[PDB]
């Protein structure tokens, strides 16, 4: 099941009871458009700290629409919705509650766990390789690689 | 100013060179030979097949 | 797409409780002019502490206009808007809520993460280079240069 | 876009909402000249602790006017305005809010970072220059010269 | 790491560098010299011509 852009804002509004399915009062479409724009901006800004998570950006001069698919899997809906809801509370002049904050923190931790990668430190490049590896004077295997040497040529004074 | 060597094969010498043009862990090798051919008289050779 | 000036001002106004469709209120031109001038001054001073974010300034004495193009990437919009809102809030004698401060701090940290420096200092200049790299033929320097 | 001395006073008033474009109630012109004098004296004292920042002083027997060119760059506008506002709030019997204090502190720190200078310590002048410097080619080579002038 | 040598010609030393281009298979050389000039006192020289 594809996750539309417009489902996220409805999920957030339902979650904080601003506007739901069974509500005698509903918000105007302008607020929904603003919410979609905010979601687009936040997903653009998430390219740095949380990293790419497969969001589908609008291509070209076309504007985002609530009926367009986002490409996000189902497992990210809660985290994205909580983040957006926290980012768009001051629009309606309200304030979060401790339970919502704890839920948002837990969802964010779950989201960050999946994409976590721990890099490893490679050897320097001047590190001797032991005699047990059976290196050969034929090759440069006498030492670990990764040095990028001998960029000499023209353009003097170097 | 380029590291090189000479390799022999059936009396044919091949010159090999190694250089590092480019700055992306990119190395290069090349092996070369220049041949010279002469024909003295065409009337002393050709093709032959079977006949019925 | 393209991010223009004034739209950040509209974003900040909408994000706080002034001139939004939720409150049914209407935007007032004095607020637009003040926000644009504050944005100009804030970017002029931001030229110092943060490195740069590619903002476009007015050329000559021409006044800034809400229809102009800022030139910023769309990944700086929330950070710029939240900082500008924090700088405007004193105009209407209003104080910010802790959640708004947290959002602004998170956006500012996200902006800072993309502008690191890590200078990676070099050698001194009288530091000898080893004899193992054969500084007679393979390299010309017998000591590190230390500067460019 | 030159920066005038009167624009900083207007900015300081608007920031705390004493008077603005849509105020419906403006201050008397005497307060404007009082603010200009306060700004001039604040810069006079700023000549001591911070470095000079290119301010234009009314040299001679004349007096400052709100339409006189300040000479400051646009990057110092918020810093100067916030400092002047903090200086002159008590004139109207008021009290700054913590957010205003934080904004003023941030702008002042930005100005300090922009104007920072760090001296480097030279050698005493009785230090023996090493024998590996060929110290018999120029003077002040047998020993270091030290600070000049 | 470029082959070089020094030549002499009336008390003047000139450095010669020999290197080559790999992919294009072209060899080249270059000779260089770096001078410097001073003028101690302009009142101790000039131009002289036959007077009428």
């Amino acid at each position: 099941t594809v996750l539309t852009k417009g489902e996220i804002v409805l999920f957030a509004l339902r979650k904080f009871a601003i506007a739901s399915n069974a509500s005698l009062t509903d918000v105007e479409p302008q607020s929904i458009e603003d919410g979609v724009n905010d979601l687009e901006d936040m997903m653009s800004e998430w390219m740095i700290n949380p990293g790419d998570i497969g969001y589908a950006f609008a291509t070209g001069d076309e504007q985002p629409l609530p009926d367009d698919e986002s490409g996000l899997p189902r497992k990210y809906k809660h985290a994205v919705g909580y983040q957006l809801l926290l980012r768009m509370l001051s629009d309606y002049s309200l304030e979060p509650t401790p339970q919502v904050l704890s839920n948002a923190q837990r969802s964010y931790d779950a989201l960050m766990t999946d994409t976590l990668v721990v890099p490893s430190m490679r050897r320097r490049g001047d590190f001797p390789v032991g005699q047990g590896n059976k290196y050969d004077v034929f090759t440069s295997d006498r030492y670990y690689p990764g040095d990028l040497p001998l960029i000499d040529g023209d353009i003097p004074n170097a | 100013s380029i590291d090189s060597a000479v390799a022999t094969y059936e009396g044919f010498s091949i010159r090999v060179h190694k250089y590092a043009d480019g700055d992306a862990n990119v190395q290069k090798m090349r092996f070369d030979l220049l041949p010279a051919y002469v024909c003295f008289n065409p009337h002393m050779g050709g093709q032959f097949f079977g006949n019925p």
